[PDB]
């Protein structure tokens, strides 16, 4: 639920200062985008299932 | 990327 997303929260805001040290930052942004994406659907979705 | 629509989350919703 939020067990291995806060991780990732804490990770990306620790990761803000070497920032280029770290590659993996984007595939990382794409999955917070996917996360985002899903969550606008399902809202949608809840707003007509109502 | 949003933020509400990002600690808003579950696993009963990624679907």
């Amino acid at each position: 639920s939020a067990q291995l997303e806060q991780l990732l929260y804490r990770y990306r805001a620790i990761q803000n200062h070497p920032k280029e040290n770290k590659l993996e930052i984007k595939a990382i942004e794409d999955t917070f985008r996917n996360i985002s994406r899903d969550q606008d659907i399902y809202e949608t979705k809840l707003d007509t299932l109502r | 990327i949003k933020l509400q629509n990002l600690y808003n989350w579950t696993p009963s919703n990624y679907i």
